[PDB]
């Protein structure tokens, strides 16, 4: 009953920070006066201990306490969420957190992991712990109507847009042949992580970043030179990921349902996700 | 046979709409559904009557039947609605599944913890939760707004209510005891009466199921009635298909539903049946 948890850096769901000199995590409270629960998480820096906290870490602690399991947390080695790719050929393999979970390097994924058909074929997802969708981030002053803007639908190198490599958004644009023109543009430009793409929008090196709205709205509220455009063009949820033989499956899902119903998720969203408009 | 499934549903426009049969057959976008119709109100005697069903959920059932390759005998539940536990006996659609009279239930069936203990649910195919409807201009966030939690802290104090004896009231009773007590004098006989109260200024806010409120806002004559943003929905969940616990159909149903969502077919059904002119 000691679970290897894999996660990934992705504010506001998972914050990653250096430990203190003695290798513990600095005691800290949120803006509203709540203790910040921090766990040691090892990850690439070679491999070093670090501090992780945020929406998904609070959820993990609640799960661990409710179902009575213990855990060790690590950050996915390749830094990706996970897509399936051809190897060399014949065989297909998952990368990212999906790969680690399938290979047994992790027993559970606790992260803002998008639920889709492609992944649900190989793993078991909980019922969604967060409902959200896809939207588009641009520098304030940039003008696009959204996903059907002619500068997106008929791409050139005069207007660059991208998402994160090896993520559910990559899968989304790759799976539809009518989106092949957009995909051809994006793959030329996709970023290694959400944070780098966001920075590139600020630096005017990327004109539009297509990504999770739970993340993009948080970013736009922290950084007023950034705005989202077009509301949600697609709706999707995040869920806990487990292998199909997990004995924890049912109880994780029941716990998530219970937590929506009793205001626990409301608390988390107010602590971590909610935000004052610019 | 093994491939022919007993399936229960429940009349509830626009999700399930029931019509009389023609020509003795069901045509257009309708499918056969039968109803056990009572002889009178003081008896268990009744007669099976042939009807025709259509709607958002029926289109979903049609897609599933084609994709997952099953055939079905569809009937309308007669004892209860969606499902409540009365004297530790489940009624409604939930009851039909629990007591093995239906292999699955399709309809506007909300996923929750209590029901999940006795049936398995598919992934959500429509997002819902507890939302708030107001007349445009009125300023509130969602259920957790202090204006709801502590109405007396504001002037004038907010007038807001729900429909008694449903899941919204039940949730509020559990989560916000003073709010629940406060609302009792503003509660509404039904959704229709609530919309009038809002329009005629006798009520400032109406708190209810998100999917229902979104439907109503979409078709409000004048387009003045509006709901809070989906980011503020409380106890987010979804409508899902209920199956018997351990059912051999659940994986296939789940994958198909996620494929439908992934291919935009779900967004198409919503535009067809749920999205209004506002
Ligand atoms: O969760 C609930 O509260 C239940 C149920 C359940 O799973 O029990 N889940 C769904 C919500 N719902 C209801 O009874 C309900 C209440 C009112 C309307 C509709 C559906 C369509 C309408 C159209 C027009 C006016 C009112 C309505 C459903």
């Amino acid at each position: 009953t000691r679970l290897k948890i894999v996660t990934i850096h992705q504010e506001p769901f998972v914050y990653v920070k250096p430990t203190m000199s003695d290798g513990t995590c600095k005691e800290e409270f949120t803006v509203n006066g709540d203790p910040v629960k921090k766990v040691i998480c090892t990850g690439p820096n070679h491999t070093v201990p670090q501090c992780c906290y945020g929406f998904c870490i609070d959820l993990l602690i609640k799960l661990a306490r409710t179902m009575n399991f213990t855990y060790e947390v690590h950050l996915v080695a390749d830094g990706k969420f996970g897509t399936q790719e051809r190897v060399n050929s014949n065989k297909k393999e998952w990368n990212g957190m999906m790969g680690e979970l399938l290979s047994g390097q992790a027993d559970m994924i606790v992260a803002p992991l998008t639920i889709n058909n492609e992944r649900a074929q190989y793993i078991e997802f909980s019922k969604p712990f967060k409902y959200q969708g896809l939207t588009i981030l641009v520098k304030k002053g940039t003008r696009i109507t959204g996903i059907n803007d002619p500068r997106l639908r008929n791409p050139s190198d005069k207007f660059i847009y991208a998402t994160v490599k090896q993520s559910s958004v990559d899968i989304y644009f790759r799976r539809q042949v009518e989106l092949s023109t957009m995909y051809r543009h994006m793959e030329k430009h996709n970023y290694e992580s959400a944070a780098e793409a966001i920075q590139a929008v600020r630096d005017n090196k990327l004109h539009a970043f297509i990504w999770d709205s739970a993340v993009l709205e948080f970013e736009a509220s922290q950084k007023c030179d950034l705005v989202t455009t077009g509301e949600l063009f697609f709706r999707s949820g995040f869920g806990i990921g487990m292998r199909k033989d997990s004995p924890w499956k049912q109880n994780v899902s029941l716990s998530i349902l219970k937590s929506h119903e009793n205001g626990f998720m409301e608390d988390l969203d107010k602590t971590w996700v909610r935000y004052q408009e610019c | 046979d093994d491939n022919h499934l007993s399936i229960v549903t429940l009349e509830e426009a626009p999700f399930v709409i029931v019509e009389d049969i023609d020509t003795e057959t069901c045509v257009r976008n309708t499918v056969p559904c039968r109803k056990f119709v009572k002889i009178n109100n003081s008896t268990n005697e009744g007669m099976n009557v042939k009807k025709c069903c259509k709607g958002f959920c029926i289109d979903i059932l049609k897609k599933l039947s084609r994709t997952v390759k099953f055939t079905y005998d569809l009937y309308l539940v007669t004892n209860g609605k969606h499902g409540k536990k009365v004297n530790n006996v489940w009624n409604g659609m939930i009851g039909e599944v629990v007591y093995q009279r239906a292999v699955m239930a399709v309809g506007s069936l909300t996923i929750n913890e209590e029901r999940s203990e006795v049936v398995d649910f598919s992934v959500p195919f429509v997002e819902t939760g507890i939302s708030v409807m107001v007349s445009r201009g009125t300023q509130v966030t969602g259920l957790s707004d202090k204006k709801f939690q502590r109405p007396h802290d504001y002037s004038p104090p907010f007038r807001f209510g729900t429909v008694p004896n449903g899941s919204t009231e039940r949730n509020i009773r559990n989560n916000y005891p003073y709010m629940h007590q406060y609302m009792t004098r503003f509660n509404q006989r039904g959704v229709e009466d609530a919309l009038v109260s809002l329009k005629t200024g006798k009520l400032d806010a109406f708190i209810y199921d998100a999917a229902v409120l979104n439907y109503k806002a979409g078709r409000d004559e004048g387009c003045k009635l509006v709901t809070i943003g989906s980011g503020y929905i409380f106890a987010t969940t979804g409508y899902g298909i209920a199956l018997q616990k351990g059912s051999p159909w659940k994986r296939q149903i789940d994958l198909a539903l996620l494929q439908f969502v992934g291919d935009g077919e779900m967004e198409e059904l919503e535009t067809l049946w749920l999205t209004g002119i506002c």
